[PDB]
RNA sequence: AAUAGAUCCGUAACUUCGGGAAAAGGAUUGGCUCUGAGGACAUUAAUGUUAACUCAGAACUGAAACGGACAAGGGGA
RNA sequence: AACCUGGUUGAUCUUGCCAGUAGUCAUAUGCUUGUCUCAAAGAUUAAGCCAUGCAAGUGAAAGUAUAUAUAUAUAUAUGUAGAAACUGCGAACGGCUCAUUAAAACAGUUAUAGUCUACUUGACAUUUAUAAGGAUAACUACGGAAAAGCUGUAGCUAAUACUUGCAUUAUCCUUUUGGAUAAGUAUUUGUUAGAAGGAAUUAUAACAAAGAAGUAACACGUAAAGUGUGUAUCAAUCGAGUUUCUGACCUAUCAGCUUUUGAUGUUAGGGUAUUGGCCUAACAUGGCUAUGACGGGUAACGGGGAAUUAGAGUUCGAUUCCGGAGAGGGAGCCUGAGAAAUAGCUACCACAUCUAAGGAAGGCAGCAGGCGCGUAAAUUACCCAAUUCUAAAGAAGAGAGGUAGUGACAAGAAAUAACAAUGCAAGGUUUGUAUUGGAAUGGUGGGAAUUUAAAACCUUCCCAGAGUAACAAUUGGAGGGCAAGUCUGGUGCCAGCAGCCGCGGUAAUUCCAGCUCCAAUAGCGUAUAUUAAAAUUGUUGCAGUUAAAACGCUCGUAGUUGAAUUUCAAAGAAUCAUUCUUUUUAAAAUCCGAUUUUGUUACUUUGAGUAAAUUAGAGUGUUCAAAGCAAACAGUUAAAGCAUUGUGUUUGAAUACUAUAGCAUGGAAUAACAAAAUUGAACAAGCU
RNA sequence: CCGCCCGUCGCUCCUACCGAUUGAAAGAUAUGAUGAAUUGUUUGGACAAGAAAAAUUUUUUCUGGAAAAACCGUAAAUCCUAUCUUUUAAAGGAAGGAGAAGUCGUAACAAGGUUUCCGUAGGUGAACCUGCGGAAGGAUCAU
RNA sequence: UUUUUUUUU
């Protein structure tokens, strides 16, 4: 009877919501990352806190422990795939110390801005919402997409976008200019 | 019918739920008596017919000393290990005491060994006296309620002595 | 009434069946047959989710109606028929033989088998019984009652069974060199030669089994399957070869490609 | 008028703790066939002489009715 | 994220609670709502009542076919079918709900050597025959009443419905071969012997007595002999009933309960499928209890599971699955392997239908829907297409189930814009800031593809389709906790506001309005409950001189807690300077200089049985995510691999958890228990 | 200190307790009585089938058997008594608490003008007073 | 020796 499709939550309420230092730091973060509301900047800390708690649990295990190196190599493989830090940062202590901006930077709405395309982070966000981006052989328009290490090398404009070789310009404007030109001719 | 509606060993009463199920059953008893050999059948659970005897006259009776058995007919019941009202109302159980005709066993004895396998057992004077009288005491062992037939064995020895001592300091 | 349940919920299905959670709420309950429901699987999932031959119950049934599926060279038409732990199944017109073996993780997987090895099937006996005339008949794990067994055969010894004549060929004991297969243990899927036993006083007898990588693991006596002597496995093992490759060092093997 | 003798059971409020109390309220008691149990006198563990009315259960039976007459509390708030 | 803040005062430090704060898969409600995916939904209270419609039926080689239709060479033989009915199976599954329920159910752990077991599989069997007998439907003809899923006589026929009944095998002897000997399967009784388990009165064998039910008087047709249906016994399968041990909320203003009326056990017997006071007759007075019995309450079905969690913990669990219960309340029963069944019946209680007034028929806590209750809960829709069940098993069914409708229960993604120049501001020709003016995308209409049992939704492509992108986002505050106003007008202890402290008599920063800002956002308030906060329930981890709290004092049972003491150390290889690894050092039985066991329990280390869902987590780009358990690989059309022309390959659904209790297991330390002298030993010799 | 404050008595409102009423109601247990339905057994006893005779009928015998009745047994349901649990009526009584201010008195806080307080007992319109034996939380850490 | 009292913010 009841649906078996499991569902969960992503954003956790920060609690004591009227602390000025935290509110201003969140304002700094959302301004520097060109976001739209506080739900994303409440979800992201849950994202980088889940694996931080995993690292906490992993650390207390002693060395040469079968579970310890198992989960450590798994989490480090995910770390290197998601590209949070470079090869030099390899240890569990190294991957424990992560901050909000480094986790944020792997979002598409700023990856496309870093690559160029748009002259603003908000311009990039509205473009990707208007689905003018191509991740490579795959169609993506969600700004919260987490680009891995290997997905960066083939980011380009959307093939079906007007700037990607599709329809050049406004249909109404083109028809109007062509009809006025033929009427004059 | 069984296994509930009874207070625990501590003395507290288990209040009743889980109303009675069919597999418990608990069929009413039967009182097999002397008379015409007619019985009924009762369909047990899982299609297991039971031969329910309510009136028995003849069955099998075994001489245990000789390890033999002959078909004969019971005359009467004289004692039961249960309440005396049963032996008064002429019922048969699997530990009742009944009287068996001595003629078939005497004829078998005369045919085999003679005189009035593992033979030459010297019998006993008390059973010889009972044989000359013509009726002997024997105890039914089979369950008439279940198998529907009254099978028994000839009781001899110190147990026979105890039975007669309790039957007849005595009236 | 409280009679026998004629349904099986999808979530209640055994783990090795591997049923999708969203594909309804009912699992095909295996009919009564030669093996238990837990340690056997039905032809439905065997040919739909494992062989991928069919995609629906109706098409599974219309494959089944034809006498092209044979177990022990016997045509079967029971849709939910318990195949069992170890058996020989055959498809005729395409001429393939599948022997149902284990997997190191502990699932059920058919294994390609030639006609010669298919003719050679093994059954672990459960108990022997004496009948009228002082004759002994032994019952295998396949619900198969084979009479007139060798006197040297013991209760835990396994017996070579021929498919056509239904006769015993040779017995294999429980010796220290007896290669066995854990059937329902926590260490299911690993083949081993056994290292020792411990005869406990009227409880579940345990045996410590030695692996090829010198791994010793204890499992009950009630759930072992003698598959040959120390010479070689009499049964063609699957690709994993019965060696429980460890979980930590499985990922290094998985990652190179 | 209603039971009322007797045995078995059971007995409230209240109380001055003594009572209330035969509280209230019940079953039985007919019959015969029965059965059993409970003192004084003698013998080198037991066997003989000789005096009770109190209980209990199986019967069936009698016109399903019985302290068979006489004799005898009506209770409760 | 192992967290605090306002309030007792003229001011201070405490205790202390109140209030604030955040979460809830936890309910209801107010305001608002452009999108998509996902989907709880009459449990709370009334396990109350139900109109209505449906929810269990079933025939593809194979039971019975002159209702009947059709085709082959010609009334001859085959056929294909087939309404009704007889027969067989199922209907005891499933679905709903949680009233009852307190060592009961449930959960883990055992046994059934104390039992039953449909279908299926595997073995297999004993005391007129060129094929036996009746007994009946549908149907024919007359009806009854208002009717039932109502019904009589006459006649008939079949079957796999019912009932009778037709070889032969084994053993002993001279010793391939001839004689003689005997014929009961289950089940019961009496007397014996006796491949396994752990223990048999086990399997089994021998004798003496009984002894059912069968071993086919039935139907279709596969090798270039077969099948269906039915049958005796055994084993497993699908299960079930009993059953060992361990575990439960509050309450002593529940201290003694049970025992004629079985309570505790013995014997004997009935009954059951089997054990058993389950019951009966006799016998004995026993059984439980401050370690909380017996009672009482629960707005208590139990479980894995949920929330909150640094760890401890606290609260919830009707509800996706397991186990138990019920079908208005009890009780009884047939059938059937399986029911004390209830969309089966019987009787009472309480409701309630038709009625010609005689009599019939009923249980929506099944699916929709209505009434009653209530803060509160959907459509009297479509489909067996997906999963699965039933059957006489492909084509037929299934209010199971799926799909769709309502649905700000919740949950996930994500619109309400972005861009270049002047004007201004800041700054050495860089950022923001009212104008122009164009690109780009959705929302929307339609058309199509795909999709679906059909339809709808999503996605894909093409046309109209944004400048105040009029294609417009609100909720609650702006004294403190706690951000935003002594900004402006109206009212003036009245109105009101205010979770707490407090504001309101004219300058109201707290009311009523506007502008602005503030917090969140298609979401935000309100009420109740619960969790953390709470180290204000404190085992970790509280307090008791004065805030709450040492009994007036002492004795003392249960409980709790209890001095020390019995086997040391030395020697050797390996990382950095240390650390780490290995052997023995008394006595007693074992092996002809050496071969090796020497308390119990608690405790402690390892294992096997550890259902799934859920939990953390693997791997896996549903546009990410909520997901789910996939998918990936070269392939405008061929190469490899292998097969002696073709055949795709690799894979994933692992891991830890599943009490604390049970099983096995190493154990030196710490705890207990015993042996330890009013005597008890061991050795040697002789005696029985 | 022109501080604070206490009680009796006043008025309004709210909450709970007692309450005669053989209180009632509802249920749930135990006792006794009645007892529908019904298992099994027994007695039956419409015929439906057999066996004999005469050449359409009859006597007798054997099963199976429908109505109906009796007996234990399961036991619905109703009533008596007792007990337990849960609500409510109830004339009235006696309290407590909250209200913005009311009257009388001066009780405590200073040696509060009589130091305060405890237990107990008695008296008083009230706070209060008094006796006995205690404490300093005293106004005394002190010949 | 006697000395009672002092609305409401």
């Amino acid at each position: 009877p009841k649906s078996y499709r499991n569902y969960s939550k992503t954003a956790r309420n920060p609690k004591r919501p009227f602390e000025k230092e935290r509110l201003d730091q969140e304002l700094k973060l959302i301004g520097e990352y060109g976001l739209k509301n506080k739900r994303e900047i409440w979800r992201v800390q849950y994202l980088l806190a889940k694996i931080r708690s995993a690292a906490r649990y992993l650390l207390t295990l002693d060395e040469k422990s079968s579970k310890r190196i198992f989960q450590g190599e798994a989490l480090l493989r995910r770390m290197v795939r998601q590209g949070l830090l470079g090869e030099n940062e390899e240890k569990l202590d190294y991957v424990l110390g992560l901050t909000l901006p480094k986790l944020l930077e792997r979002r598409l709405q700023t990856k496309v801005f870093k690559l160029g395309l748009a002259k603003s982070v908000h311009h990039a966000r509205v473009l990707i919402r208007q689905r003018h981006i191509r991740v490579g052989k795959q169609m993506v328009d969600i700004p919260s997409f987490l680009v891995r290490v290997d997905s960066e090398k083939h980011i380009d404009f959307a093939t079906t976008s007007p700037f990607g070789g599709a329809r050049p310009g406004r249909v109404k404007r083109k028809s109007l200019k062509k009809q006025k030109e033929k009427t004059e001719a | 019918r069984d296994g509930r509606h009874k207070l625990r060993l501590t003395g507290g009463k288990k209040k009743i739920h889980k109303k009675k199920r069919k597999y418990e059953l608990g069929r009413p008893p039967s009182n097999t008596k002397l008379g015409s050999r007619q019985v009924h059948v009762v369909r047990g659970r899982g299609r297991n017919y039971k031969y329910r005897a309510i009136k028995l006259d003849s069955g099998s009776f075994s001489w245990p000393t000789f390890g033999i058995s002959k078909n004969t007919r019971i005359i009467d019941v004289v004692y039961n290990a249960s309440n005396n009202e049963l032996v008064r109302t002429k019922t048969l159980v699997k530990n009742c005491i009944v009287v068996i005709d001595s003629h078939p066993f005497t004829t078998w004895y005369e045919n085999t060994f003679g005189t009035t396998i593992g033979k030459s057992k010297n019998i006993d004077p008390l059973l010889l006296e009972q044989f000359k009288q013509g009726r002997v005491l024997a105890c039914i062992s089979s369950r008439p309620g279940q198998c529907g037939k009254a099978d028994g064995y000839i009781i001899e020895g110190d147990e026979l002595l105890f039975y007669k001592r309790k039957m007849d300091k005595r009236n | 009434g409280k009679g026998i349940k004629k349904h099986l919920k999808r979530v209640n299905a055994p783990s090795h069946w591997m049923l999708n959670k969203m594909g309804g709420q009912y699992a095909p309950k295996t009919s009564s047959g030669p093996h238990k429901l837990l340690e056997s699987i039905p032809l439905v999932i065997l040919l739909r989710n494992r062989l991928k031959y069919a995609l629906t119950f109706d098409e599974v049934k219309m494959i089944l109606i034809q006498k092209i599926v044979k177990v022990d060279n016997k045509v079967r038409t029971d849709c939910t028929f318990p195949v069992g732990l170890m058996d020989v199944i055959h498809i005729t017109k395409s001429n393939e033989y599948f022997r149902l073996l284990y997997d190191i993780k502990g699932r059920f997987v058919p294994h390609r088998i030639t006609n010669e090895e298919s003719k050679y099937k093994l059954c672990k006996v459960k108990k022997i019984l004496l009948r009228k005339g002082r004759l002994s008949i032994a019952v295998t794990h396949d619900g198969r009652s084979i009479p007139y067994i060798h006197p040297d055969v013991k209760v835990n010894d396994t017996v070579r069974l021929d498919l056509e004549t239904g006769k015993v060929l040779e017995h294999l004991k429980f010796q220290v060199g007896s290669l066995v297969m854990v059937t329902a243990g926590h260490s299911v899927g690993r083949v081993g030669v056994i290292s020792s036993i411990d005869k406990n006083m009227g409880t579940y007898d345990i045996i410590h089994v030695k692996d090829s990588r010198n791994k010793v693991f204890a499992t009950r006596l009630s759930n072992v399957f003698v598959i040959g002597d120390n010479t070689k496995p009499y049964i063609s093992l699957p690709r994993e070869k019965g060696i429980k490759l460890d979980i930590i060092e499985e990922r290094r093997n998985r990652l190179k490609a």
